[PDB]
């Protein structure tokens, strides 16, 4: 997943 | 009369057996907490004043004490998570709830406040407050055929309440309370006051923030539109809320992102990529790297609204927050797009500033780096441009940092650098 | 972010 949640 | 009293006296007040005493009482120890610096919080808490105040909240026959040990306890859970404990473990909250039916209005709008505190300390307390079926009359309050018709100040003070039930997430709201709050949420961002507006977003930030059934359960609202709207606000703590929604919703599914860019989002990141601002900028350029690794499609659409510039101005010079950002926004472009959208951002002038990237203080951005040249290379591989490229980051200085980093201490580092040399150099 | 609690002056 290149969607990275660095939230 | 009432200013500036010792907590004794406050004590030896509220103890009397005369109600008229205890209101007095009650409403010092309301101004001892309500003063500008140091409220006296725990040593009022010391005096085992709560279990009191939390009792004359159920005295309707006189609102006004009601009142002042609302106003007060309020003050008390507004404090730290031990001190909101104090309040919670004197039963507070369910008599809180009680009056939220208050027939005066400053006194549920005080209930609303104290129970905004209470599930503001964390998880726990929030879903409590839940539990003891705080929803239900808050939302009740908010049964109007128009917003505006409520007081300012009041209306503003639920919508932050609301939105603390709708924070933290270990673990987060429980759905069906999420399910029950949103209608309202969504009805509230849709009203002119800032103030609402602002923590309206907050809200749904925070609903956001999580796993795709909860985005999607917000984006099935179809607030996104909305959202993009408030985005482009000219009042700051709109603003960035907002773009905190707009960036959550995109870390979604490819249809959940899609529905921002449908939404018109990107148009503003140009303003938004070059904020002054520079945190809604670090959030902006975030943003645009959870839409870069996406659909092809997407990138595209990243690429005819004239971004790439941007990302490159945003790589070049910027926080190196940002930067970090922007790398990632850049390598997730080389690691999914097309060959003609790799090659288009070579000559957007991406090359110099990523090259300029790897003298950074950083393993971790000098990884997403390599990492972005090599898919670049690969690209250039297939055009057999793969020279070519070399030269430019030859031209600039950037095999003069790749055979550096090839000296690196990092494995991943070396190793990555090595490959680059032999395979596209030396 | 807008913090957790908000006393009441």
């Amino acid at each position: 997943m290149l969607k990275r949640r660095n939230v | 009369g009432t200013v500036n009293w010792s907590v004794e006296d406050i004590v030896k007040g509220i103890n009397s057996n005369n109600l008229e005493s205890q209101l007095q009482a009650t409403q010092a120890a309301r101004k001892l907490l309500s003063r500008e610096k140091q409220p006296p919080i725990d040593n009022i808490i010391r005096a085992g004043l709560i279990p009191k105040f939390v009792s004359f909240l159920g005295k309707t026959d006189c609102s006004p004490i009601q009142f002042e040990s609302a106003w007060a306890l309020t003050n008390i859970a507004s404090g730290t998570s031990e001190q909101t404990k104090a309040v919670v473990d004197g039963g507070a909250i369910p008599a809180f709830i009680s009056l939220l039916a208050s027939p005066h209005a400053h006194i549920s709008e005080q209930a609303v406040w104290a129970l905004g505190n209470i599930a503001g300390d964390g998880s726990a307390f929030r879903d409590l407050v839940i539990k003891h079926g705080a929803i239900d009359p808050l939302l009740a309050l908010l049964a109007v055929p128009d917003l505006s018709t409520l007081a300012c100040g009041y209306l503003r003070n639920l919508t932050w309440t609301l939105s603390n039930l709708c924070r933290n997430k270990n673990p987060a709201p429980p759905l069906d309370a999420v399910e029950q709050i949103l209608p309202t949420l969504v009805r509230l961002l849709h009203h002119n006051d800032p103030e609402v507006l602002a923590d309206s977003c907050w809200a749904i930030s925070y609903l956001t923030d999580g796993p795709n059934e909860r985005i999607e359960m917000v984006v099935k609202k179809g607030v996104v539109p909305q959202l993009v709207k408030l985005l482009g606000a000219t009042e700051l703590p709109i603003v960035t809320p907002a773009l905190r929604a707009i960036g959550n919703i995109v870390t979604g599914t490819d249809e959940q992102t899609q529905k921002v860019i449908d939404a018109g989002a990107l148009a503003v990141f140009p303003s938004l990529l070059t904020n002054p601002k520079t945190n809604i900028q670090k959030e902006a350029t975030w943003t645009m790297s959870n839409i870069t690794a996406g659909r092809q499609d997407q990138i595209q659409q990243v690429v005819n609204h004239g971004l790439v510039p941007f990302l490159v101005g945003v790589l070049s010079k910027a926080d190196f927050k940002t930067q970090k950002e922007a790398a990632w926004a850049i390598t997730n472009y080389t690691s999914g797009g097309t060959v003609e959208q790799i090659v288009y951002l070579v000559h957007c002038g991406i090359i110099e500033p990523l090259m300029n990237l790897l003298s950074a203080k950083d393993t971790k951005i000098i990884q997403v780096i390599l990492d972005a040249i090599s898919n670049i290379f690969q690209a250039a591989e297939k055009l057999g441009e793969t020279e070519k490229l070399s030269i430019m980051i030859e031209e600039c200085g950037g095999l003069d940092k790749i055979e550096a980093l090839q000296r690196h201490e990092n494995e991943s580092v070396y190793k990555a650098s090595l490959n680059l040399i032999e395979k596209y150099f030396s």
